[PDB]
């Protein structure tokens, strides 16, 4: 006695974070399978959450002057709540999660031609500066830019914060704030440009993601 | 599953090509007096699908005699087909017209009969071809016959007039001179240049423009000077093996196939 | 005679696709580093593209009445071009990328009352029927919604596309036409309700990006 | 160093011919997460030139699908190209035109289009050469076509005339009689002979008399009698690869090609 | 690199907390007649920075008498406020 073949009543689907359960259900139609088509259209590495989410960006700029006095703050800015925007292709990836938790490393540049002079400091305060004195800022991690030597520092920090991560929609306070000021002033020449340029980057690392959802929109 | 697919029920496969040989042989009785299960099935889970048909009693359908196989595409498709044709009125004039998968383009300016019928069975197409033409009429008529890659400057398809093109920018692009006299037929293998991966027929609107031609080619002709005589063309293809095939499509409609 | 040390004046950095060449230069500054902190936040697969377009979505839905005739088509429909959208999160992911390759699988859905009698034929064709036969639509991959047995059917394509790899903000032509017709029409009792509904589903498979690009926007 | 070079730096070369095969094949993944150090570097002491360039991440490029690789010079030369053509009005003369590199002559006296661009790439040549010439016209008709070396008596260039040249005098030169009717088409490898080391085209004023010259070609006519139907010629060249090249050149500006 | 990080330059690290104990001990004399290196140098790349300050002839200062120890945090901490 061989059995007729029995329908299948009862069975379950999913990928990803969904999941279906069916009572007309069968069997899956496949044709073909996954290939590699050995000339190949385009070599860079193929896009990924490494490719894109990792990779730098230009932030913020702003010039610097003669004029400025000493601390006079040149730059207050802020590490996320920039990069959440609507300018960046990178955009699309946090704007459809709630939570996301990451390292940060930045970039920091400028130009000073030689005959100018003076000095920048670059310091990664989480929180804010508060009442903590100007002086002592060179405690936090951080890179003094100098017309004679460097013209470029590199700062890394991990993730530092009270929360479990990061949310952007309601962001409690800026994780990073990116202070700096004007450590020695600028002191130019006779027809020297008065001015120089300053410019920012920065980029994510070991960036995790959770939460899913549309409600951004 | 690398690729993340969760599933309970068994995943399979559907419409394998060339299941089976076309000529009949033995690559007993077939089935009988143990069951004929595979009667009654459900068409849906291509499992079901996959299974063997079987009804009644059968015997092993014997052999066929000849050893020559119709069924393989390749041993159908040497024999040509027609193609398209036409004639001149003048002296030292072209005529050009495009090799075009386009079924929505309808003869006389288009794939006529067969092959119109022909390239719709499947999406894709790739690889080299076998352009033959044929002459007619008076002789010791001279012509040239330039193939010209999709895309590149080119004078109008259908179209019977004198080029503007240098003929360097002609000859260069390889070319055969021949003489009406001496031989008058000619068979010589279409190379395969695109910058597709592919091309295909089965198109519409804007991609039709594009994706739907294989190339140009175009033929000028010298020294018909007098009037009489008629001179007329054909046209044939048929494909080597090195072109390969992919996946079916459906076949045209009734309405679809024209002639002439 | 001991050396003092040297000023790197020359160093190259580099992440993801980008660049940089820096005379200024100077070593870089961490802190701490990567960390597990046991007691975890959100115990999700973190994301990844594996996580985001791997995953299905709604995209169309139609009802189903008696009035439709034989082969009236109810659905004509295109993958490609309904994905990319504003309404998903899966956009963020494309509206960055130039080109992009990938597999399709698709899931159908209605729920015939089984008073109710017809069935319903699924086919997916690349390009378009054309001038292809309706009759022979069971030639594509393809299952058919019965209102008897089958309440659900899954089709799974690779790709198939006449160019290295589709491009969005110029399509040559809708790579996967959807088609759904009236395969044996919808007959009804009185009283029954004389309508049903019909969705769909999608996702991606083994998809591959290329060419990050702000020039979407 | 026998030859006395004093140096305290180390000598280097430049610009090695053909470093590299044109098609693309594997003759792993390129380079990434490990340095992108040849990015910056200074472009004079050809050593810091002949660094391998570096950018970005890669991934080996793949396959060339097919193996006709176009990127040889023969294969690419081996298509011939034009070169001259000209007609007659009478029975029983003689028509000469040299071949010479000349950049500075310019047609219709002159080497058109193709080669012309081709021969300034490149400052010596040498060897053999494939002369084809292609008849139209009116049929059984005669001709001979003798090969006269450079500088030896020859009859004016660009000229269709009856020559003064003993019979003799041009058939010992080696020839080839041949009918109109029969073929009308003709293959020949003109040979090396020269007293020159090699030939040349990038020349001016008084050596392009005498380098430029690859030498020369007559062709005669005769039993054209009858001045009707139009005879005309054409003549088309490639080269063998017992031919060689020697240090490239620049190659032509845009107001140097001309085409016809 | 999984984390992605392309250099040629050297990464470092900066500021470790408790790089020495509070009290003075032994936990010779210290650095003379040898070499004063360390003296000049660029306060910037953080290898130069954790370079060991040096500059005269020195002593091995000694020793602490008293084991109570009040500069970890706790010790101190200790007495409320």
């Amino acid at each position: 006695e061989q059995m007729i073949q029995s329908v299948d009543r009862t069975a379950v689907t999913g990928a990803s974070y969904f999941t279906s359960v069916d009572q007309s259900s069968v069997h899956t139609a496949e044709v073909g399978s996954h290939q590699i088509e050995p000339l190949k259209t385009s070599v860079d590495k193929p896009g990924s959450k490494k490719t894109q989410g990792e990779k730098f960006f230009l932030i913020h700029s702003a010039r610097w002057l003669t004029t400025h006095a000493l601390f006079h703050e040149v730059a207050k800015l802020d590490v996320v709540k920039l990069l959440y925007n609507e300018q960046f292709a990178v955009q699309g990836l946090l704007r459809y999660h709630t939570y996301a938790r990451f390292g940060i490393e930045i970039q920091v540049q400028i130009n000073p031609t030689p005959f100018q002079q003076g000095g920048l400091i670059c310091a990664m305060v989480p929180g804010d500066q508060s009442y903590g004195s100007i002086a002592s800022l060179t405690v936090y991690p951080h890179g003094l830019l100098n017309c004679n030597i460097n013209n470029v520092v590199r700062i890394k920090v991990p993730f530092i914060y009270t929360r479990g991560a990061y949310h952007f929609k309601d962001p409690q306070y800026p994780v990073w704030e990116l202070t700096i000021r004007v450590w020695s002033e600028l002191n130019i020449g006779t027809g020297t440009s008065a001015y120089t340029s300053l410019n920012v980057l920065a980029r994510f690392t070991d960036l995790e993601l959770h939460g899913l959802t549309p409600l951004s929109t | 599953d690398d690729s993340g697919g969760f599933s309970t029920t068994v995943s399979t496969e559907q419409n394998v090509p060339d299941p089976q040989v076309g000529i009949t042989t033995m690559r007993m009785d077939v089935s009988g007096v143990q069951a004929p299960v595979g009667a009654i099935t459900t068409i849906e889970d291509p499992v079901l699908a996959k299974k063997v048909p079987e009804t009644f009693p059968e015997l092993k359908p014997g052999e066929s005699r000849h050893t020559s196989d119709h069924m393989s595409i390749y041993k159908f498709m040497g024999r040509s087909h027609f193609l398209c044709t036409f004639t001149f009125n003048s002296n030292n004039k072209e005529y050009t017209f495009p090799i075009t998968l386009s079924s929505t383009s309808n003869p006389p300016h288009g794939l006529p009969s067969t092959l119109r019928w022909f390239f719709n069975l499947f999406q894709l197409y790739r690889g080299p071809l076998d352009l033959t033409i044929i002459i007619t009429g008076a002789t010791d008529v001279d012509g040239m016959a330039w193939f010209t890659p999709v895309g590149l400057a080119v004078d109008t398809p259908w179209v019977e007039k004198e080029s503007a093109l240098q003929i360097d920018y002609k000859t260069a692009l390889g070319a055969v001179r021949f003489n009406t006299r001496r031989t008058g037929n000619i068979q010589i293998r279409l190379p395969w240049y695109s910058y597709l991966y592919a091309v295909s027929g089965a198109l519409d609107g804007l991609g039709d423009k594009t994706d739907s031609t294989f190339g140009l080619v175009s033929i000028q002709i010298a020294n018909y000077n007098h009037s009489d005589e008629y001179l007329s063309f054909s046209c044939y293809l048929s494909v080597t093996e090195q072109s390969e095939f992919y996946f079916p499509r459906a076949p045209l409609n009734s309405n679809a196939m024209l002639s002439t």
